[PDB]
């Protein structure tokens, strides 16, 4: 119970890897920017920063 | 006429050693415990702080 | 910093004629 | 190792080890909720199931 | 930190440091700090700014 | 007679009783 | 303008896959 379940799981848990825009399904990203002026999905999805 | 009185409790164990198993259900099911052989399938060193 | 990259999709706002509307999943 | 000034009363040292605390949650069906919580350099469930 | 003591010896066991960030530190007082992990701490006699 | 650390079942519970995936 | 300050051949960029700083020249 150590390092061989940190490194592959970084991508999974969004410590590393792709950001929300390339992670989420395309329909949800089109929705998220159509409603944002009044109901926001921002600050619910993690962007990695490396 | 009995004076106001507050309860005190104790227990005593003589000739016992406290036992904490190394199982996740705390039962005996065989001398080699189920977490003892879980630590053969996840060969890693760890410190123990009690 | 102390931890804050917990941000939105990096979209931009949807294109329109007459400043605003709603298009949903389109 | 740390060197501190003398205090005439007992004190504590608060050392914070900065990690990632990932709280991640998913619903796969109505009235069902699931989660997986993972941390990296210091983590729980790293010597028991 | 003991009373009138000049050093704090801190030692951490062997640990993975994958995806470790910095450290921060500050000094508190024992009487001003409550013990969390207890429903009641009967020795907490402080009530100023914790 | 019987005493502790000797209460051995050996056998598991479930995946012997046939199951196959979707 | 009225007192000088016009400088800067910079924009800044961070490649995708998160925001990942440094492209290290292209």
């Amino acid at each position: 119970m150590a390092t061989p379940s940190m490194l592959p799981q970084w991508a999974y848990m969004h410590i590393a890897g792709q950001d929300a825009s390339e992670y989420l399904s395309p329909g949800l990203v089109q929705f998220a920017r159509a409603t944002d002026t009044y109901f926001s999905l921002g600050n619910k999805f993690r962007n990695p920063t490396v | 006429s009995a004076v106001t009185s507050v309860t005190q409790k104790k227990f005593l164990c003589d000739r016992v050693m406290w036992r904490i198993p190394f199982s996740s259900n705390f039962m005996s099911m065989g001398a080699l415990t189920d977490l003892g052989q879980n630590m053969l399938y996840a060969n890693s060193a760890h410190a123990l702080d009690m | 910093d102390i931890n804050f990259s917990s941000l939105a999709p990096r979209h931009g706002t949807r294109p329109f004629m007459g400043t605003w509307s709603d298009i949903g999943t389109s | 190792n740390f060197e501190v000034d003398p205090m005439d009363e007992s004190t504590l040292l608060y050392v914070v080890f900065e990690v990632f605390d990932v709280v991640r949650v998913h619903q796969p069906h109505r009235g069902v909720i699931e989660a997986v919580y993972l941390r990296t350099p210091f983590s729980a469930g790293n010597a028991t199931t | 930190i003991p009373a009138n003591a000049t050093n704090v010896p801190i030692s951490i066991p062997s640990r993975n440091w994958a995806a470790f960030r910095g450290w921060s530190f500050t000094r508190l007082k024992t009487k001003e700090t409550p013990s969390l992990g207890s429903g009641f701490d009967p020795y907490f006699v402080y009530s100023g700014s914790i």
